[PDB]
RNA sequence: GUCGACGUACUUCAUAGGAUCAUUUCUAUAGGAAUCGUCACUCUUUGACUCUUCAAAAGAGCCACUGAAUCCAACUUGGUUGAUGAGU
RNA sequence: GGAGCCAGCGAGUCUAACCUUGGCCGAGAGGUCUUGGUAAAAACUCCGUCGGGGAACGAGGAAUUCCUAGUAAGCGCAAGUCAUCAGCUUGCGUUGAUUACGUCCCUGCCCUUUGUACACACCG
RNA sequence: CAUUGGUGAGCAGCGAAGGAUUUGGUGGAUUACUAGCUAAUAGCAAUCUAUUUCAAAGAAUUCAAACUUGGGGGAAUGCCUUGUUGA
């Protein structure tokens, strides 16, 4: 600090960075600051952060991103290799 | 002193220096007067400043102008814009700011080539 | 130094401060961390200040010259000029230091090549 | 000197630039004299000199 | 870094590729192209906002980009730079191609007009040009060094006859409708010009501050003694107190930390400028904090073909009279706020679509700014309503020809 | 620009000058490792210095791609322009086109009224990595200049036994897939030069399937470049030759850009010496 | 092709004696020369001061009042019976 | 046929042919004279004149190749740089164009088919 | 031949009992103008001293106090702290 205030803060920076920011749900008007007027009233979270679909907890059913949740039981084996297909690609990325 | 000025005026590879003085409403260019320059159908060109603005302020002064180097329409580019800036440049040093001004405004509204050259360098992409 | 050698903490934080120095001028080679111990010196810093780079580039004649100079405004760093004499300046704005358009000073170096062009009034 | 013409640096102010003239061509002149005071003479030295 | 002012949170930060300092942003008018310029590396970077890769590297610019923005009309990038160069960069449409345009001195200002076709760049010889885009030609230059206001600095040996540390612009910018230009360099004063004649409207100066440097621009011979102008002798002794007395000042030390790492004076520099969307007024931000001006047309009287007939008096004798369309004629010739409110919230529903329609063209713009003041500074909110439904369904596709012209008022 | 371009070859330069100086210093370092690391005899004059034994902490917490290349080896994609002599010939205009499909990320430019510097000027201005200009006889490609722009490295190679890939036969198109690389008996640190060179002349980071193969073989001092499809069959993975042949052989190479012509000569090739025909690389 | 054993070639080291100076007396030796209430002159060195060259750049700026210096014009006086100039 | 007038790289006590005709001088070696024949800025502008070839040939088919501005083309001057080039090769200047600057429809080429990246939006 | 080099002889034109240049001292300006001194609700201003003395008012860190030191090493004797010996 002492350094860039000497030799006007024109420098190169630093060069690489990251680390984990946490978020807490207390809404906006909190967030902002101490005046007698708001100006966003939302919660400081996203639906999609504060629930996405999870992967299916029971064993014998499937659930997908998009909220269509399927069984083994009602599933036509066409479609049973159909969806084992998908799952192969997807853990063939991942 | 004499109240003087100089200045520069540059195609692709010529050069025209122009000096501009006070002195009996003259021309001259490299010794000889501007009836003779050689080209003949760009004489027009080289005149275009002088019929750009008018007569008078170039019956009160004193031009010297001599090129070197490069072909013909060259240099006769050269010669126009080193006229047009060594105008605007007396006008500029020793009379008013708003004759330069109107000078400047009726120029580049005709042709922008005259207050700036283009050294025209490629573009690779 | 006191720190354990084989930590990269210590190495990537002192290969840092060499790139902090390296840029800022102070220090001249880059390589030798015992001359970040040693050749830090105050005669370092004041030479990267203004006016030895006057004398650097040979804009002025000496030093002092180049002291009347700043004082009397006639050179510019960047866009704006500069009235505080004993400026920093780092090798990126070493690139940009000049002199002032219709300066005397560039009007009577450009007359000496016969090259003064007032249509920039220079 | 080819290296020198390359790094010329062309903000240079030596102040010999007040008393050193060039040519157009760009070469520099110089005198056959030397001196800074008898560059020509006045009507007064001429007159005594004829 | 992108902020959303919903959830307060920087969802999306962009980096360079080898770190360098930067120094100017532009963004396309859709939230698509976020592009930056530096000093240091003049190459201007640009991300995508979808994802916070760097989509590319502009280049061109031999020596560093000052400013940057937007035609958004027909979307290209307008780069300045000290170049003496002015580089227009089309990066959609698969061609991504060039036009430069030299300008004489070293650019250091852009502002684009709402029509995105008029480029106003700011040299630092103090003029300020304007380009037409699509064919380079320079359309309309203003000089502008006279009437700028340098102080001299106490520190300083010269004359700020003489000087050039602010004979020159920083910041540009159009008003909306695209006639009005506000100017502000480093100087003491803001300037005010009109763009077709040509012509500045006012000079403004800023802080009339002894305390700081630049105001005055001739000091004072009393103050100045035999061993120096008395304003460089420390007083810091004089103080009764310790952190009075101390200081931290480093020698040289320009555009760094506080103030108390200064044993100079903090100078005085319009920083940056911008009208208002919203109504004609203007803000200016500069080393003492935000300066926001703005109009009075209850405190001045600009009429607009007047008659020896046409009155307040047989304005009201009128409108007892009930012609209604002639009571707002009457007080929009005579542009009196007072009877302009008088009429307006006078006036019955039972008139409202006629008189709307039979509104003519050249009043459209003062009967729209007048219901905008009016509406967010009143309590007839239903009223005010029917009358903006009952003006744009009169008027609605003339607005959409002339979109510049009430571009600010709506 | 220029101006940050001319202090930069200044500061390259010095420490360049620099390093040679401090080689030496790097090996009297090394032996105090190796004697901290195991106790022995320090020798005579390492043992008597004192300057040393004592700035050797900072020093013991000291500690490869060449250093023209070096900050942006595998980053930023290199992007190359290929220009022909000066009023070309329609055969060499033919190969020129040849070679910038071979290579990607490749421009071509034809060259009538221009000039050395004012084009290597307008290259830098305008940001491009590497360069080739081609030389030819009579049809017969002969010669080729290869430069990294940011004031780096040029080399100079005559090239002999080309084929057009059309006179080879009127076949088809190529695929232009980010291709490989194979560099055979290379031994010295001029070799090493070159396929540093080489390497950064191509693409950076190609794939784990890509199939299109590009060898570089040192035959006898004289660089042979052939360009093969290749398609894994079960037991012999059969490969099909397209692109041009021809033997490049190097003969000199500048430490500066093509347009200098008095940088510095880090290699050059020596003919009328005795052991010109007795080495191998000299 | 690397490494062990031999053989062979090569690079590298000591120093002693005596003198002196260094502790606000005294370097350890008695073999060695040094104590004071200044009076004048000359010489020499080193700078402050005012100007200034090589050779500049910038002006605490405006107006008024009262002084000076310089150069022209004008006047007086001296001057072809010789004014100016010019190394016994 | 005149006449007008315009460039740029380049400078190592270094830059250069052949045979033939004879006189005289000298011991020659050869020297000198004499004599005949063969290899090695331009376009521009302006004025004045004129209006098939010594048997192939009157601007060069079918196919095929390339190119989007100081580019195609035209005109010359210089050098000859440890690889190549003298049947030529490379520099430099002059003059300076028409037509595209959009498209995936054909020809081919690639990439992606899993939002994964953190808002709003969009799809699912 | 041009000189945008130096000097020096004369005009054309400008023109009211002179013109051109340089330089010192001083006055008024250079932030928005309520009068001087003191022991000050008054007095002085030719001077406060032979009323200017009394009474009242009032004493915490039981002494809290370098926020200030160029960087690496140590400090005999001093200095600070900590314990201890004897009056």
């Amino acid at each position: 600090y002492k350094l860039d205030v000497l030799s006007s803060v024109h420098f190169v920076p630093k060069p690489a960075s990251t680390s984990l920011e946490i978020r807490v749900e207390t809404p906006t008007i909190s967030m902002e600051d101490a005046q007698p007027l708001y100006m966003s009233n939302a919660s400081s979270l996203a639906p999609q952060e504060i629930y996405n679909v999870g992967k299916a907890e029971k064993d014998g059913e499937i659930r997908l991103k998009n909220g269509v949740a399927m069984s083994k039981e009602e599933l036509t084996r066409e479609d049973k290799n159909r969806l084992r297909r998908a799952l192969k690609r997807k853990r063939s990325k991942a | 002193a004499v109240p003087s000025v100089q200045t520069f005026g540059k195609k692709k590879s010529a050069t025209a220096v122009a000096h501009v003085k006070a002195g009996k409403g003259l021309i001259k260019v490299n010794g000889s007067p501007i009836t003779l320059v050689e080209p003949e159908i760009l004489r027009f060109k080289v005149y275009e400043p002088l019929l750009l603005v008018g007569l008078d302020k170039f019956s009160n002064i004193d031009i010297r102008v001599r090129v070197t180097g490069g072909g013909h329409v060259s240099q006769v580019y050269a010669i126009r814009q080193a006229i047009a800036k060594g105008l605007v440049a007396y006008h500029q040093k020793y009379v008013d700011e708003q004759s330069k001004n109107e000078l400047k405004k009726a120029f580049t509204s005709y042709d922008r080539t005259l207050l700036i050259a283009d050294s025209r360098r490629p573009e690779p992409k | 130094s006191l720190l354990p050698p084989t930590d990269p903490f210590r190495r990537k934080h002192e290969q840092l401060l060499l790139d902090k120095l390296y840029a800022m001028g102070v220090l001249t080679t880059k390589s030798k961390i015992s001359d970040l111990e040693n050749k830090v010196t105050v005669s370092a810093i004041c030479r990267r200040r203004l006016p030895v780079i006057m004398h650097r580039l040979k804009m002025a004649e000496t030093i002092q010259d180049a002291v009347k100079f700043i004082e009397q405004g006639h050179v510019r760093v960047g866009p704006n000029l500069i009235n505080d004499p004993a400026y920093l300046v780092t090798r990126n704005m070493e690139d940009y230091v000049t002199w002032v358009d219709n300066s005397k000073i560039k009007k009577t170096l450009l007359r000496y090549r016969n090259q003064i062009d007032d249509f920039d009034f220079s | 000197l080819r290296e020198k013409a390359k790094e010329r640096n062309p903000d240079e102010y030596y102040h010999a630039m007040h008393s050193r003239k060039t040519d157009a061509k760009g070469l520099l002149i110089s005198s056959r004299h030397g001196d800074e005071e008898d560059e020509s003479l006045s009507m007064d030295q001429v007159k005594l000199l004829k | 870094r992108a902020w959303d002012l919903i959830r307060y949170r920087n969802f999306r930060t962009f980096t360079g590729t080898e770190r360098i300092q930067f120094n100017c942003l532009a963004v396309d008018p859709s939230g698509e192209v976020v592009c930056a310029g530096s000093l240091d590396n003049f190459d201007i970077h640009v991300w995508s906002v979808q994802t916070g890769q760097l989509l590319d590297a502009l280049s061109g610019h031999e020596g560093p980009v000052s400013c940057l923005s937007f035609s958004q009309e027909n979307s290209v990038l307008a780069s300045a730079s000290w170049d003496k160069t002015i580089r227009i960069w089309s990066i959609f449409g698969r061609s991504q191609q060039v036009e430069p345009i030299e300008v004489y001195s070293d650019v250091l200002a852009l502002s684009m007009r709402p029509d995105g076709k008029e480029v106003a760049v700011s040299t630092l010889k103090g003029q300020i040009s304007i380009f037409n885009i699509e064919d380079a030609k320079q359309v309309g230059n203003i000089d502008c060094r006279k009437d700028i206001i340098s102080g001299r600095f106490n520190q300083d040996r010269f004359t700020a006859k003489n000087s050039e540390r602010s004979k020159f612009f920083t910041t540009i910018h159009y008003s909306f409708d695209g006639m009005a230009i506000v100017a502000g360099g480093n100087n003491n004063s803001i300037c005010l010009y009109d763009v077709p004649n040509e012509v500045l409207l006012k000079r403004f100066i800023v802080s009339r501050n002894m305390a700081l440097n630049g105001t005055l621009e001739f000091l004072n011979s009393k103050k100045m003694t035999e061993a120096g102008s008395l304003d460089l002798i420390d007083d810091a002794g004089e103080n009764s107190d310790l952190e009075d007395r101390i200081d931290n000042s480093l020698p040289g030390s320009q555009r760094g930390g506080d103030l108390s790492t200064r044993k100079m004076r903090p100078e005085v520099r319009v920083t940056s400028v911008q009208f208002s969307p919203t109504a004609n007024a203007f803000a200016a931000a500069s080393t003492e904090g935000l300066l926001i001006y703005s109009t009075n047309d209850t405190i001045l009287f600009d009429p607009f073909d007047l008659d020896v007939d046409v009155t307040p008096h047989s304005t009201v004798e009128a409108l007892r009279e009930k012609q209604f369309l002639n009571a707002l004629v009457m007080a929009f010739r005579l542009n009196e706020e007072y009877l302009i409110n008088k009429v307006y919230e006078a006036i019955p529903i039972k008139e409202i679509p006629l008189v709307a329609s039979n509104i003519p063209a050249i009043y459209l713009p003062r009967i729209l700014k007048f219901i905008g003041d009016f509406a967010i500074e009143s309590q007839h909110i239903e009223f005010n309503l029917i009358w903006i439904k009952a003006l744009l369904s009169a008027s609605g596709g003339y607005i959409n020809e002339h979109k510049y012209l009430f571009s600010t008022a709506m | 620009m220029l101006r940050r371009q001319a202090r930069e070859r200044r500061e390259y330069l010095y420490r360049k000058a620099q390093e040679l100086q401090d080689s030496q210093l790097q090996q009297k370092r090394q032996i105090i490792k190796q004697a901290l690391a195991q106790g022995k005899p320090l020798p005579k004059e390492l043992a008597e210095d004192e300057s040393l034994q004592k700035d050797f902490r900072y020093d013991q917490s000291l500690k490869q791609v060449d250093d023209e290349y070096a900050a942006t080896s595998g980053i930023m994609d290199p992007r190359i322009i290929v220009t022909t002599s000066r009023d070309p010939s329609t055969r060499l205009s033919q190969f020129a086109k040849e070679i910038k499909l071979l290579f990607p990320n490749a421009v071509r430019l034809n060259r009538g009224n221009y000039v050395m510097p004012n084009l290597v000027d307008a290259c830098k201005k305008s940001g491009t990595t590497d360069l080739v200009v081609l030389h030819e006889h009579r049809g017969v490609p002969t010669s080729l200049t290869i430069s990294h722009f940011p004031h780096g490295p040029t080399a100079q190679f005559s090239l002999h036994n080309v084929v057009m890939r059309h006179d080879i036969i009127n076949a088809g198109n190529q695929s232009e897939v980010n291709p490989h690389l194979i560099f055979d008996n290379f031994t010295t640190a001029l070799g090493k030069r070159v396929v540093c060179i080489l390497k950064h002349l191509f693409n950076a980071g190609p794939k784990k399937d890509s199939e299109r193969v590009i060898t570089f073989a040192n035959r006898g001092d004289f660089i042979s470049v052939r360009q093969h499809v290749y398609v894994r069959t079960r037991e012999g993975v059969e490969i099909a030759e397209v692109g041009p042949r021809f033997e490049m052989r190097l003969f000199e190479l500048r430490l500066g850009t093509l347009e200098n012509k008095d940088a510095d000569v880090e290699w050059q090739l020596r003919r009328f010496i005795r052991t010109a025909n007795k080495k191998d690389y000299l």
